[PDB]
């Protein structure tokens, strides 16, 4: 997710030496992993139920 | 007079952070006089004999 940036004030005289200055964007990340590993067990006694 | 001009050019740059234009005007020349030509000067005051 990339978020909004911040506003700076106009400054012509300060723009002389800061034309090539950098400003990293506001980016955030989130990670999701596997959680559930289960099973269901049942028995069927064919002859005993027949 | 032996005056010549070698370079006459103009360059422009733009600052995107301060919103202004810089103009440079370059002039390169050669300035000299010829000793083979007649040249007399009229002087008033104390001048040397030779």
């Amino acid at each position: 997710y990339t978020d909004i940036t911040k506003e700076k004030q106009y400054d012509a005289e300060e723009a002389e030496q800061k034309v090539f200055e950098r400003e990293m964007p506001n980016v955030k990340t989130l990670f999701h992993e596997r959680n559930r590993q289960g099973f269901y067990h049942q028995t069927i006694q064919d002859d005993s139920l027949k | 007079f032996m005056v010549y001009d070698n370079l006459h050019k103009m360059e422009t740059v733009r600052n995107p952070r301060g919103l202004y234009w810089n103009y440079y005007y370059h002039v390169w020349q050669t300035l000299s006089v010829s000793r083979f030509a007649n040249a007399v000067a009229f002087v008033s005051g104390d001048v040397p004999a030779v």
